[PDB]
């Protein structure tokens, strides 16, 4: 199927508590493979991604050097952002960025990403065209002007179409036995009375990978979007994910409700009912 | 593989 | 400006009394990133608990998984206690086998 590589970067100022902490976490799909942290001298490889162990000292020296450079740039960006927003030196602020690429089954670029946020709000993002920017406010229009003057979009595009796609193809080949494996959900339906005239039906999906899944309840073949309580997909801690969807139904009507489960690990969607 | 951020905000 | 955490408490595998498992507390949808998370056994803080590396979703909100190896029993009650800037007092979510 399709695959993605993403880095999630966070720089947080902590006045009176040293220089801003900077963290960069890399993912292939829903598998974290590396973590860089300014609080640490060396990167940390994830044990659930042993395929990254394959990389030599040239890879690590170059990535460590890039991370140190990025740490310097983001620390300087936080200082400049305080100024752009007329903020005092007293408060803690956060700068985040996410970037990476999506590739099709052929390994070709489907799309690139490069977005930034300041204090949890969109700041500036590279558009899908990989040439123009979306600036959220007047401060980000200042950055957009500096970046258009320095032709930054050309440099980010070069990374996204080049390095990003090439390295993702390499990680996928090295970790093919795991990264290309979808684990289907293990499913079951539970039933608990709420009152003498209503009961909750809960449809469970456990042990699946990747995280993308669709759980829907239907009543007489109609989606119950508004009446379904859907928890956020959660990590089990062993590479897999879990999710549930519940619906409150009139007692005696349980057989009119069917849970529909869609996941990459399944050849065709599952239809489940409560089995008393 | 990391991307180098040459220009700041 | 600030987002309060969502909290789920659950086990890695379906719980079985006497069988070794992992107790999880997933905190997500919060901003800013500083958060205090404790896993509790019968109201008491479990001293050594591991956690995932700070990351975030497409909407920029942070998430973390706190976990510890455990063996569920009939009498033992587990919970997660979370504190964040958005919360006036710590929020306690109990582990319910069917949640």
């Amino acid at each position: 199927g399709s695959h993605s590589m993403r880095y999630f970067d966070t720089a947080m100022s902590r006045p009176g508590r040293g220089e801003p902490r900077f963290i960069s976490v890399g993912y292939v799909d829903d598998t974290q493979f590396v973590r860089f942290d300014s609080d640490a001298a060396s990167p940390r490889e994830e044990p659930r991604a042993p395929w990254i162990e394959q990389e030599g000292p040239e890879y690590w020296d170059r990535n460590t050097q890039i991370f140190k450079t990025n740490t310097q740039t983001d620390r300087e960006s936080l200082r400049i952002l305080r100024g752009y927003y007329n903020q005092s030196e007293a408060g803690s602020h956060t700068l985040q960025s996410m970037y990476g690429c999506d590739v099709g089954p052929d390994g070709r670029l489907l799309r690139g990403h490069n977005q930034y946020a300041y204090d949890g709000k969109d700041y500036i993002a590279l558009n899908e065209d990989l040439r123009s920017w979306t600036a959220a406010d007047t401060a980000a229009q200042i950055t957009q002007r500096k970046w258009e003057a320095a032709r930054v979009a050309e440099q980010d595009r070069a990374y996204l179409e080049g390095t990003c796609v090439e390295w993702l193809r390499r990680y996928l080949e090295n970790g093919k036995d795991t990264l290309e494996r979808a684990d289907p959900p293990k499913t079951h339906v539970t039933h608990h009375p709420i009152s003498d005239h209503e009961a909750t039906l809960r449809c469970w999906a456990l042990g699946f990978y990747p995280a993308e899944i669709t759980l829907t309840w239907q009543r007489d073949g109609e989606d119950q979007t508004q009446d379904t309580e859907l928890v956020e997909t959660r990590p089990a801690g062993d590479r897999t994910f879990q999710k549930w969807a519940a619906v409150v139904v009139p007692s005696g009507e349980e057989q009119r409700y069917t849970c529909h489960v869609q996941h990459e690990g399944l050849p065709k969607p599952l239809t489940l009912r409560w089995e008393p | 593989f990391l991307r180098g951020r040459a220009y700041g905000l | 400006i600030q987002r309060t955490p969502k909290i789920q408490v659950y086990s890695r595998h379906p719980a079985e009394n006497g069988k070794s498992n992992f107790l999880n507390c997933y905190v997500s949808g919060f901003h800013p990133s500083d958060i205090e998370v404790d896993l509790l056994k019968n109201g008491e803080r479990i001293e050594k608990v591991e956690h995932s590396d700070l990351s975030f979703s497409k909407d920029w909100s942070f998430y973390l998984l706190y976990y510890t190896e455990f063996t569920p029993t009939e009498k033992d009650e587990y919970a997660c206690r979370v504190n964040h800037v958005t919360l006036s007092q710590p929020k306690i979510v109990k582990w319910d086998r069917d949640m």
